[PDB]
């Protein structure tokens, strides 16, 4: 709804719209919220979106997206399950994605 | 030897006082490579997580040790 | 035998 | 007898240089294949078909058979793409940090003294590219030093694994056994192995 | 640069640390008031805390600016958070010890390689006092310094639930906790606390001196107990509810007894065993440094 | 519009991790030394060029 | 009824300035906010040095949130390469003491 | 038999490759025990940072990964112009 | 509602195993180690995972 602001028609709703958006409480925004980067590559990873989507939703996929980027593993740690069904003293090398 | 072989441990199986009877050890015992206290600290958390030991209140040879059981009874 | 500056990778853990 | 041109701008060429070193990848790569031209127009080694790895005729002596392995194992086939480029990367700039392809061995047979000597030879072919990778090198010595010098093994990485070099230039070893890793060629740390302090 | 007031950069109202509660802000110490403790059989007795190691790990050459704080933050409280030592990011905060180092730490909680435009960064004396204690949180994992794990949440006891006299005796029984709860009352307070900015706290913990510094220690008391209750909560043995007349208590039991629990459980946060070696060590440089 | 290749250019050629883009923005950029702890020095004449 | 209302009559009445019983969405409808620290959505702080009040803790409904999202530098689930590197002899391979 | 061919030629072709104009790094001092590249980056207060030396790990251009193998070929399985009807221009 | 994926070992691992499993009640049903007497043990902190 906060887009019909200055773009509506409906003199009230605009009024009413505006008066909202113009509150301390409240501050629409729609996009690239924030960026975090590698901190060895240098290159943006996780970024954060204002989308138009409801809370519910969003707090799911966030509760999902920090589930990956708070337990620290990567794939390399694959290697332990590799070198936990190999031959025992066996070696596996690379590739360090980090 | 340890920083020889690049263990954390080696587990001693135990002498039965008389050598005669040949029955299988009640439990062993597991020198750690712990060489300051606060290793020795870690070690014995760590080993409040898992089934069936104890420890001495002090060590020999100023090294820790920590007895294994096969089974409660032996303990 | 032959000299490969690359890893010389043969395997592909899954996920 | 003046040349009607614009002088070569060192300031301005360097500073270039270094941006391009910073963004651009290829850098590496470029200057990489000018010396391995040059290389290549000095005409210094041509690879030949007939391998000498050998003594006459051990290779077919039965005895010798793991050290033989040993040896085939190690012993790459000549291309001469491959020798222009390990004498060109002596010289060239090193942009991103150079990784040693990971040897694998555990030091049991006598023959496995193989690797090392495959590291002392690379020590001298190539005494600037052994520096880069010498950390990662360190980590097969030291399973090396383990088994044939348990004792020695111990006092040594007793010391440290590694050190760092501080103000007045005196060594500090870490006091503590730990792996290295090339993330570490850009930090204060040193391989031990290679401090040649009594 | 944000200068540091006589009181600490915890004075400003800019660094206020507040959990829901009842629909409001509440201050940690109006939370902490409805907190109850139900003594038991045990006694829990501080023992001498040992001197935090002298070495500052190295901070590896790291390009990227670190978000330190959000490390900590969820090393400590983080509901999600696992391998806190397979990264090693927290000797990052070695980088700031330095004496004019060009590296600033922000009021973000990063810490930046060199200063930059329109990032407020507090005064590089005072983090460097702060570096100088709390870089060794990036030994917390490495074997020769890691923190007794079991003695030091007596201290924690001592400092949540200790009555004055107790406090005063170094010895209290072990207590039980309770107090009257919301639906999943745990989580929510731990990532109200999640959020602090704790790097000014900290900050002002190791850089004021004098009455300045003791007027600190009282005036932000109950926060740090607040943080003492989200990881007394993370270790305690089991964390029931109780019917109480169309009115449910939250009893979590004990605190000052690090159970060294792993698994988790929807009741509260959970320590991986990385995030027990660090939150030892964490309550062995701050309460070194809440002892002066 | 001068014709010249910047392929690659402000770029990370990894064989594992694929190609990646860093930020070409660099207002005011300096050559500057650092330190071993990755943080910048001040420029010496004494050392650096 | 209607508990499921938002907005209501978004047209001008053109003898009053706003048509009886029109009703504006709800100020939280537009209230981003930010993504804590936590993962958990936020709405605007009501003043300085006020923390947002946290979307899921109260009955609002919120449709604008920041989702974090990983970028095409990220790329999680992906196969990975190693080299395998087997004991060079089967008799060499301890298993205690470890 | 081929140490001739190194110190007697090919090192006077890494002394002139030495000097080329593109060779503008300082890359070892001859001191294993002390020598560190001098590092620099790109570094502005508007915040970019650009190492000009990184580790990214094994790059597509196939010249960071070094195969010490290379050393066998090199020994025993290389003729020289100094090395081998010997005269050789 | 939800025909749930999985792999082809997984559909022969699903029909080799491979059918009902309605038998068990599982109202509040937690795992515990029974004694060989018979009785049902509560969870020892020390003991059990």
């Amino acid at each position: 709804p906060a887009l019909l602001r200055d773009f509506t028609q409906v003199n009230w709703l605009n009024r009413d719209i505006t008066n909202m958006l113009q509150q301390a409480g409240t501050k629409y925004g729609l996009g690239l919220t924030e960026t975090r980067l590698d901190y060895v590559r240098l290159v943006k990873t996780i970024v954060g979106h204002a989308l138009n989507i409801d809370h519910f939703a969003a707090s799911v996929l966030n509760i999902n997206l920090r589930a990956l980027m708070e337990a620290n593993v990567t794939a390399d740690d694959r290697i332990k399950a590799l070198q936990a069904h190999s031959m025992i003293s066996t070696q596996f090398h690379g590739p360090n994605q980090g | 030897v340890f920083v020889a072989l690049g263990i954390d441990y080696i587990d001693i199986p135990i002498t039965n006082s008389n050598i005669f009877d040949d029955s299988s050890t009640p439990y062993n015992v597991r020198i750690w490579h712990a060489p300051t206290m606060t290793e020795v600290n870690h070690i014995l958390a760590l080993m409040r997580k898992s089934t069936l030991v104890s420890t001495h209140s002090s060590w020999h040879w100023n090294v820790l040790h920590t007895f294994h059981y096969r089974s409660e009874s032996d303990m | 035998k032959v000299i490969f500056n690359g890893l010389d990778v043969n395997t592909e853990v899954q996920p | 007898a003046l040349r009607p041109e614009l002088a070569f701008d060192h300031d301005h060429i360097i500073r270039c240089l270094m941006l391009a070193a910073a963004n651009y990848p290829r850098l590496e790569g470029i200057i990489v294949q000018i010396n391995t031209g040059y290389v290549a127009s000095a005409n210094v080694i041509r690879p030949v078909s007939e391998k000498r790895y050998f003594p006459e005729n051990l290779e077919q002596n039965q005895s010798a058979a793991r050290l033989v392995s040993a040896v085939k194992a190690r012993a790459s086939e000549a291309d001469i793409s491959s020798i222009h480029l390990a004498i060109a990367r002596e010289v060239s700039p090193m942009f991103n940090v150079h990784e040693l392809k990971k040897i694998a061995e555990s030091f049991e047979d006598p023959s496995s003294i193989v690797v090392v000597l495959e590291f002392i030879l690379f020590a001298l072919f190539f005494p600037t590219e052994f520096n880069r990778i010498k950390g990662d090198i360190q980590n097969v010595l030291l399973l090396f030093f383990s088994r044939w010098y348990p004792v020695e093994y111990g006092i040594f990485v007793q010391r440290g694994a590694t050190y760092t070099i501080n103000a007045a230039g005196e060594f500090e070893f870490s006091g503590r056994n730990e792996k290295w890793d090339q993330a570490l060629y850009l930090s204060e740390h040193f391989p031990a192995l290679f401090s040649d302090v009594p | 640069m944000l200068q540091q007031p006589t009181g600490g950069y915890t004075t400003l109202e800019q660094f206020a640390f507040t959990i829901r509660n009842d629909g409001t802000n509440a201050t940690p110490t109006q939370f902490l008031q409805l907190l109850s403790y139900e003594a038991t059989e045990n006694e829990l007795v501080k023992k001498t805390i040992p001197t935090p190691e002298t070495h500052l790990p190295s901070a590896r050459n790291v390009p990227g600016n670190v978000y330190i704080e959000d490390a900590i933050t969820q090393a400590l409280f983080g509901i999600s958070a696992q391998n806190v030592n397979a990264h090693g990011y927290f000797s990052r905060l070695s980088a700031l010890a330095l004496p004019n180092t060009s590296a600033r730490l922000g009021l973000d909680g990063v810490i930046y390689n060199s200063e930059t435009i329109n990032i407020p960064f507090y005064d590089p004396a005072a983090v460097a006092n702060f570096a100088a204690t709390y870089a060794k949180l990036g030994n917390a994992s490495t074997p020769r310094y890691r923190a007794d794990m079991i003695d030091i949440y007596a201290h924690v006891g001592l400092e949540l639930a200790g009555t004055d006299a107790e406090r005063a005796a170094g010895v209290m029984p072990v207590k039980r906790a309770k107090f009257d709860s919301w639906e999943g009352s745990l989580i929510s307070l731990s990532r109200d606390v999640v959020n602090w900015k704790i790097l000014a706290f900290l900050i002002d913990l190791c850089s004021l001196e004098g009455e300045a510094l003791r007027a600190f220690k009282t005036r932000n008391r109950d926060v740090f107990r607040m943080m003492l209750f989200i990881m007394s909560t993370a270790v305690a043995a089991n964390v029931v509810n109780r019917k109480v007349t169309k009115r449910v208590d939250r009893v979590l039991e004990y605190i000052g007894v690090n159970s060294m629990r792993t698994a988790g459980r929807t009741a509260t946060i959970t320590y991986d065993l990385s995030r027990h070696e660090f939150a030892a060590k964490f309550l062995q440089l701050t309460f070194t440094r809440w002892n002066a | 519009i001068t014709d010249v290749d910047s392929t690659d250019y402000g770029k990370l050629t990894l064989r594992f991790l694929g190609t990646l883009t860093r930020s070409l923005k660099m207002q005011n950029a300096q050559i500057r030394r650092i330190r071993p702890d990755g943080t910048v020095l001040r420029y010496d004449d004494q050392i650096d060029i | 009824i209607s508990v499921a209302r938002s907005m209501r009559a978004i047209v001008n009445h053109n003898e009053v300035d706003r048509p009886r019983g029109a009703v504006a969405p709800s100020s939280y409808e537009m209230d981003t906010g930010t993504l804590s620290r936590n993962g958990d959505l936020l709405y605007s702080p009501v003043a300085n040095g006020q923390v947002g009040i946290p979307k899921l803790e109260v009955d609002h409904i919120s449709f604008s949130n920041v989702v974090s999202m990983m970028t095409a530098n990220i790329r999680t689930g992906d196969d990975m390469a190693v080299e395998r590197v087997n004991p060079d002899d089967v008799r060499a391979i301890n298993i205690r003491n470890a | 038999n081929i140490a001739v061919a190194h110190t007697d030629h090919l090192s006077v072709v890494y002394a002139t490759m030495s000097n080329f104009m593109l060779n503008f790094t300082n890359n070892f001092s001859g001191n294993h025990a002390t020598f560190k590249p001098d590092q620099y980056v790109i570094t502005s207060p508007e915040g970019s940072y650009k190492p000009i030396i990184e580790r990214q790990g094994e790059t597509v251009d196939g010249l960071t990964i070094i195969d010490t193998s290379i050393v066998w070929p090199i020994l025993c399985q290389c003729t020289y112009p100094l090395v081998r009807s010997i005269m050789e221009e």
